[PDB]
């Protein structure tokens, strides 16, 4: 097939997002809405205890 | 004192221990009391800021 535009291979992981799009204002964002759902941040790793209780609250937030 | 044993009358020696200890007792009651409530609040604070 000949696609005058492009083809991405993914719908992210969620179907029916209104994945059929006639008017597409394209946000290509190399940064995630998935940083992580757990306590510690995406790149921030801690095996010390007191430093982990610090990130648990706003990790789920900085997503939203 | 360090390079001297100072001669003094009671009149100077007596009130020095009087007011100093009492003046110390005020200040020591303040901070150690304030340390606990800081920990109380800092336990709430440290979970917030570190994202």
């Amino acid at each position: 097939s000949l696609i005058r535009g492009l083809v991405l291979d993914h719908g992210a992981r969620h179907p029916d997002m209104k994945k059929r799009v006639e008017d597409a204002y394209i946000l290509t964002c190399n940064v995630s809405l998935e940083y992580e759902k757990t306590e510690v941040n995406s790149g921030f790793f801690y095996k010390s205890a007191e430093e982990r209780e610090k990130l648990v609250k706003a990790e789920r937030k900085f997503i939203e | 004192v360090g390079g001297v044993l100072v001669e003094r009358t009671v009149k100077e020696v007596l009130p020095a221990l009087e007011n100093n200890k009492e003046q110390i007792q005020k200040i020591i009651e303040t901070l150690t009391q304030q340390l606990q409530a800081k920990g109380k609040e800092l336990n709430e604070f440290r979970e917030k800021h570190n994202i």
